[PDB]
């Protein structure tokens, strides 16, 4: 139902802030019982988990990047958005933006968007 | 209670000629609650009509119902040799079930 | 003798009644809650079928009610206006004070006859009624509730209709209702999700009746 | 689609009671998701005459009678069994008869979605009649 | 000391609760508004340890009320905090 | 944080074949397990979830099982594109970990 | 101001306000107790004749209650139903949540009219009535209740039948029931164990009214 | 959250939550004490043409009570009957154990007829309606009340007869009753001594109705 795209400038340098916007179409932010996430790719390696947002504006990121990660968003426009702080080669990711549901029902089954691939190089 | 009361108690008429036959209702009712029905002997009766106006299926187009109050009419455009039956008024009353006493079709 | 769960910066604890732990400070009756939970979130099959099984009618037992200070959403609440064969009701009428269940997702309206044996509808499992901020022992008539269980511990919609014959036995049939004449075959294998795509495309196709007579329908097997 | 048999008739002296049945098929089941039936009775050279008919269990299971034979006749049903069965006491030879079960049936539109059928308050299936003679 | 034994367990929790002129009951909200709502998740492990937790604490619960005579209990935390007192300064 | 361990790392099978692919948890994970299938430049497809539950569009030769911390994947017969890496995720604790990723081989 | 007594291992103390005793150690509610006893037990009358002369009627004054966690089973407990000459009732009915006493030995049921001066019957000594787990100020209709005190502290049937005349004034009259027109009449020399060995010889021996009248026995005054 | 005050040798202080006062000696719950009090005793107007501009109705709110254990004497209590056009009653019948206020100088007793929007009558300005000893969020049919608010603390009639027209509405008419066809046009500058002067003198007087119509007074403009 839900139609989620990723948007971003592509390539940044180390030590700039990465900054992705993911469109929320065929659907609302404020949509009761749902989180807003953000999945990083690590190409080669498996997938890690960054945060979410809540449907009010709570957050909740992983450890790892806790210190470098802001999750924030706007339900005027209908987009949320990830900002990573103090890039490195590292994070060379295709990010993914998704959404989750608390309800029983719909407990396991994810919408993910298409997948927006970053480059951090000089 | 609601009785039902064909006339005429013969209707008689050459084939290709027009035919109707009316039943007066000793009460009111809706034209959903109508019904006529065509019976040979040896057959339960056809449907034909329901809802005094609404054709029941299997039924050629020359049959048509139409009605209200206490008045409701059979009509049959040209009446066909298969059609010489002796037809019958019904009325659902939204819960008592009433038939008409039974009108003889001759040429 | 009814346990309280301490909440740690650990995990959760139960508390003694033998034990007094030292440390285990409550500064204040503002630090202590009440919370109704839904027999959902523990997996119990929600469909009308299966969720009236768990429920039966006795009598010579009084109904009672505790309340909560809070708790969840449910996905499925129900609301029940059961009749005997005779036309008089089975349930009784919810008290002053009782109101159905405030955050409820889709609400499974229950509308027929059937035997009703005792004075009260109970739960088998010994699980609460779920009604505004009251959990009950007992259905009342009319009011929209979900299953559950309650809690006590230290701190620190769309409505679905459906028709029943038979409701208080074992072998009981459902109907789920698109209009006064349209009808579906109600079978344990739908959700709600799925009763919702079948009133759309049968309504807004026509498939209806148009005839005074009731239309039922069954939905093909695969 | 639906088709209903009656049976059980014959002779049968006045005083005395019989139960007709009407068993039948094509349906989707007679008892739960059916028209309710009823048993009209036309005596030879008679119209026919309504005697009552049971509902179905979601229209409640009662039954409505004709004002000619309250307290003599009952309708009931066999559930699940497809059968209609109509019990006549307090036989007098005034109901010698041709008795009929009638069903307010047939199929409806099918969808890509599954298959249906009508359940009407008017008679679109009639079985074949079966004569029961009251006599001394 | 918890041990989730359910089949299942839905892991985390979609909650309500009721925590110028608004104030006033003829001014404010209807009932249906009263509430405020958010999310929780499973923090270390908690949500689940609290499913089971009322599913353990329903037996007591209901022995307790068979007992009483109240038609609504509204009182068994007030309890609670006197026993806390009693035992620690009884 | 929960680790999720795969096995075997790469499962070679003839095509017509099927195959089973296993996932164990650190902690109980009730049944809040769910498989995706990845190939080269594609999001991950989920195939199954709450550790049994196909996804709307899975083929019925995808069928999974378990609970607690033992769970699998099946593979009835092995269709062309049923070749990819397959990946194990949790979803009842919040750092939404993740195994390894097995490599279904020829 | 309600005394609480103490129990000890010495005797029962009556807990004092101005003095604080150190040691009396209460460590939970749990042992704090509300019993309901009996007035039998201090020797009072119980004939029916008797005992009605101990209630009577008033208004101006509400109905309250209190509850009993424990009490006494009684050997005669009372249940009343009692008209206006011109049949109306002059008990209410019971409220939800009373319920009879549970442990009665004798139950005296009296039916019948009289004059009723007030809107409720009160006890006269102050006593109270005593419902299932709880004491009330005042008599409700068709309610089996014992009479009785309640104390506070610290821890550590065969169905008799009436028919009564005049019931609310001080000159009445009753009658032991044995039949629908069979009755004895009833003096305040007999106990119940007395009716009933009345009620087997007279209903045994066919001593009955066979005719549509009304068969009334005096027992012989020895 | 909820503030205490809390009563001292010095004046009246507001307790706090934060803060702890190690000399706020509390020896006993009788030390604790629910105040009412009138709002008349803040200056409010109390005719009724004003007094009934505070009062509203609304629907989607349950009432609520709480009660006193002590309050103030009012000079003005007010007591309403208000039906709609249709001769349907606008106000719920008070609920066992809500009885008038007890302490009353004047009671302005107010019959009549007006639209009524709501379920329920509410003060605008949240204040409550004091029946005896408790407080009440809404009007109750037939009873007797005053309006105030209530303090929580750490301690150490005439009858005066009104008719209304459009009583729920902004623009609404009240007449004083004499008599069942004597009526005076009532004025928001009349004090109840005024209303009883006035009474005296046109019934002492004779200056009443003596044929069946109503005879309606107009006081002097000066
Ligand atoms: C706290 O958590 C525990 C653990 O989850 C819950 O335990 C459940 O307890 C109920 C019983 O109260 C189990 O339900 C079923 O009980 C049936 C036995 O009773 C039948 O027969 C008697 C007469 O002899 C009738 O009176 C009664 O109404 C029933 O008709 C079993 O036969 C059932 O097993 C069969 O059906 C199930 C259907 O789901 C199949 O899966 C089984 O394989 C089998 O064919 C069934 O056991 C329930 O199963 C228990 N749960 C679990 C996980 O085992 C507590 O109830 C819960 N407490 C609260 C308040 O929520
Ligand atoms: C199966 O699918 C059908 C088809 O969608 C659903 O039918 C719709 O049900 C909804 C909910 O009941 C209806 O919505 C509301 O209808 C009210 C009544 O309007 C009648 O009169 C107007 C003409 O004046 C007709 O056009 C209309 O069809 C009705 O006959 C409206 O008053 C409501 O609007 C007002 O209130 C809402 C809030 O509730 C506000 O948001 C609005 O701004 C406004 O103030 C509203 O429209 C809807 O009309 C039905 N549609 C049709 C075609 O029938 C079934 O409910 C569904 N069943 C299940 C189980 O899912
Ligand atoms: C706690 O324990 C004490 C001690 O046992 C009990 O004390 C009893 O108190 C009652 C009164 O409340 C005594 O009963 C009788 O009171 C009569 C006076 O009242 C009559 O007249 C007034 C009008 O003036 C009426 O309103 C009223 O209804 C009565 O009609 C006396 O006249 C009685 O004495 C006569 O009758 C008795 C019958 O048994 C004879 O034995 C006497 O000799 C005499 O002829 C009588 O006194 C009662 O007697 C007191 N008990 C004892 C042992 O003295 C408390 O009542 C008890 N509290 C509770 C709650 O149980
Ligand atoms: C004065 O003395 C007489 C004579 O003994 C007493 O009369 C008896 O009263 C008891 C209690 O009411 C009766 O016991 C119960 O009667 C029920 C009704 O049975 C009627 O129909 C049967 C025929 O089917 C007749 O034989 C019978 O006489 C009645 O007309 C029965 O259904 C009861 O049995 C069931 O319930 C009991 C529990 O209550 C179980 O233990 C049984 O197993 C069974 O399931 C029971 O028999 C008794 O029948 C009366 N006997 C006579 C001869 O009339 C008066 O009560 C007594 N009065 C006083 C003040 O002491
Ligand atoms: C605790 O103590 C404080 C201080 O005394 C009290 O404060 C009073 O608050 C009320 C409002 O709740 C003030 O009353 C009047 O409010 C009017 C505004 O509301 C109108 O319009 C809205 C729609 O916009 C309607 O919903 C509403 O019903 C009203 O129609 C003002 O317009 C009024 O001012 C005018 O009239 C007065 C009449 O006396 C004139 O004196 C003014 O000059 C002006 O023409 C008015 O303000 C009230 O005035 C406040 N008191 C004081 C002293 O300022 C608290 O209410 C009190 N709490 C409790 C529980 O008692
Ligand atoms: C406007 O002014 C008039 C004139 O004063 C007031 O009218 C008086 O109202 C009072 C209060 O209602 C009346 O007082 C009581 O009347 C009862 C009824 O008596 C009727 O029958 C007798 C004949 O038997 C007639 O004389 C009488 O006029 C009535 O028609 C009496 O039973 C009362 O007496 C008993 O009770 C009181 C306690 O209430 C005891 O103190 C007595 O001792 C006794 O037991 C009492 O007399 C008074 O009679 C009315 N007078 C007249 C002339 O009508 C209006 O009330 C006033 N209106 C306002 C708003 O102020
Ligand atoms: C519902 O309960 C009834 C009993 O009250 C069941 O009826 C019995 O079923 C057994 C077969 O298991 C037969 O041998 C008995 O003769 C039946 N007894 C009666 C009185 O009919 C019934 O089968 C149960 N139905 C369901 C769906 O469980
Ligand atoms: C019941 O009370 C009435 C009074 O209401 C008593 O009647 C009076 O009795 C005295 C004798 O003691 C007579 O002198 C009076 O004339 C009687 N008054 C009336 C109005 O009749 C009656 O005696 C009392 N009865 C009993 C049994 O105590
Ligand atoms: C009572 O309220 C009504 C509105 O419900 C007021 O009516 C309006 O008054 C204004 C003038 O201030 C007119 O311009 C509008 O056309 C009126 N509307 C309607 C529907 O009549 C009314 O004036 C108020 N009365 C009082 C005494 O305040
Ligand atoms: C169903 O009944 C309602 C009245 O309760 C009526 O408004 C509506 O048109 C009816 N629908 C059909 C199909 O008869
Ligand atoms: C109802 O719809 C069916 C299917 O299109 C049609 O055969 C039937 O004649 C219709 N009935 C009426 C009364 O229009
Ligand atoms: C007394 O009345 C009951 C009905 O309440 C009746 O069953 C019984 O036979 C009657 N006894 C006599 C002696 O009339
Ligand atoms: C009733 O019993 C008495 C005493 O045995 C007898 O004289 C009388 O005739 C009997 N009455 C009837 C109607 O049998
Ligand atoms: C007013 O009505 C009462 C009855 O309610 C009657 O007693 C009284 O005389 C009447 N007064 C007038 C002036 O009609
Ligand atoms: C009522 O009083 C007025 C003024 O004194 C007088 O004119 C009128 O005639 C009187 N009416 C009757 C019926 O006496």
């Amino acid at each position: 139902q839900v139609q989620l795209h990723e948007s971003g400038p592509g390539l940044v340098k180390p030590s700039q802030t990465l900054s992705l916007t993911c469109t929320v179409s065929g659907g609302s932010i404020n949509s009761a019982g749902y989180y807003w996430t953000w999945i990083r790719q690590h190409p080669g390696k498996g997938l890690e988990w960054i945060g979410y947002i809540d449907y009010t504006g709570r957050t909740y990121y992983n450890p790892s990047l806790e210190s470098r990660v802001i999750i924030s968003i706007d339900t005027s426009k209908n987009h949320f958005s990830l900002r990573l702080t103090s890039v490195s080669a590292a994070d060379t990711a295709v990010y993914y933006c998704a959404r989750e549901s608390s309800w029983v029902s719909e407990l396991g089954r994810d919408n993910w968007g298409q997948g927006t691939l970053v480059t951090v190089s000089s | 209670e609601s009785v039902l009361t064909q006339s005429p108690g013969t209707l008689s008429l050459s084939p290709g000629e027009r035919a109707t036959l009316s039943c007066r209702a000793s009460q009111s009712i809706s034209r959903k609650y109508l019904a006529w029905y065509q019976q040979k002997p040896g057959q339960a009766p056809r449907l034909l009509i329901y809802g005094s106006s609404s054709r029941a299926t299997g039924i050629p187009d020359r049959f048509s119902g139409s009605g209200s109050g206490t008045d409701f009419t059979l009509t049959i455009s040209r009446l066909e040799p298969e059609d010489f039956a002796v037809y019958y008024c019904h009325q659902y009353e939204s819960s008592p079930w009433t038939f008409g006493q039974g009108t003889k079709v001759e040429i | 003798s009814i346990p309280l769960g301490v909440i740690h910066n650990s995990t959760l604890q139960v508390s003694d009644v033998d034990k007094l732990v030292c440390r285990d400070k409550l500064s204040s009756t503002n630090q202590l809650r009440s919370v109704g939970l839904n027999l959902e979130g523990n997996g119990v099959a929600t469909d009308v079928p299966s969720v009236t099984k768990r429920w039966g009618f006795r009598s010579g037992v009084p109904p009672k009610v505790v309340n909560y200070e809070a708790g969840e959403w449910a996905e499925n609440c129900y609301n029940l206006e059961i009749k005997k064969p005779d036309g008089s009701e089975c349930l009784p009428a919810a008290p002053d004070g009782i109101r159905g269940f405030p955050r409820c997702r889709y609400v499974h309206k229950v509308s027929g006859t059937g035997p009703c044996a005792g004075d009260f509808a109970f739960h088998k499992e010994g699980a609460f009624f779920l009604y505004d901020r009251l959990a009950s022992t007992v259905i009342y008539r009319g009011t929209t509730f979900a299953e559950g269980v309650v809690a006590f511990l230290i701190l620190p919609s769309t409505t679905i209709r459906y028709q029943a014959t038979g409701f208080g036995t074992n072998e009981t049939e459902y109907l789920f209702e698109v209009d006064n004449l349209t009808y579906v075959q109600l079978e344990s294998r739908f959700t709600p999700q799925f009763l919702l795509q079948l009133n759309e495309t049968i309504y807004a196709s026509g498939k209806r009746s148009n005839t005074t007579g009731k239309l039922i329908w069954k939905v093909n097997p695969e | 689609e639906v088709q209903l048999v009656e049976s059980g008739g014959g002779l049968v002296k006045p005083g005395g009671s019989l139960r007709l049945s009407c068993t039948g098929s094509g349906g989707t089941g007679f008892t739960f998701k059916y028209a309710g039936m009823s048993w009209v009775r036309q005596a030879p050279g008679k119209g026919p005459e309504w005697i009552g008919r049971i509902k179905s269990r979601i229209d409640g299971g009662t039954t409505d009678y004709a004002a000619p034979v309250k307290d003599r006749f009952i309708v009931s049903r066999d559930d699940s069994r497809n059968t209609l069965y109509l019990q006549m006491n307090s036989l007098k030879t005034e109901d010698t008869a041709v008795y009929y079960c009638a069903t307010g049936s047939g199929k409806g539109p099918s969808a890509s979605f599954g298959e249906s059928y009508y359940y009407y308050d008017f008679i679109n299936v009639w079985g074949k009649g079966t004569t029961v003679t009251v006599s001394s | 000391v918890i041990v989730n034994a359910q089949p299942k367990c839905n892991p985390n929790l979609h909650y309500w609760t009721t925590q110028g002129l608004a104030w006033i009951p003829y001014f404010g909200p209807a009932a249906e508004g009263i509430y405020t709502e958010g999310l929780m998740h499973n923090q270390d492990g908690l949500i689940c340890g609290l499913r089971q937790l009322a599913n353990e604490t329903t037996q007591a619960l209901q022995l307790f009320l068979r007992a009483t005579t109240e038609l609504r209990t509204f009182s068994i935390l007030n309890r609670k905090a006197i026993d806390f007192l009693l035992q620690r300064w009884g | 944080e929960i680790v999720m361990t795969q096995s075997p790392a790469t499962l070679p099978v003839s095509p017509g074949e099927g195959a089973t692919l296993s996932c164990r948890a650190s902690q109980s994970v009730f049944t809040n397990l769910a498989w995706y299938q990845q190939k080269p430049g594609q999001a991950p497809r989920l195939l199954i979830y709450d550790a049994s539950t196909r996804a709307t569009g899975i083929p019925a030769r995808f069928s999974g099982s378990g609970s607690g911390t033992e769970f699998t994947l099946t593979i009835s017969s092995l269709q062309s594109e049923d070749f990819a890496v397959y990946y194990c995720q949790q979803y009842n604790n919040w750092p939404r970990t993740y195994g390894q990723g097995t490599r279904v081989e020829v």
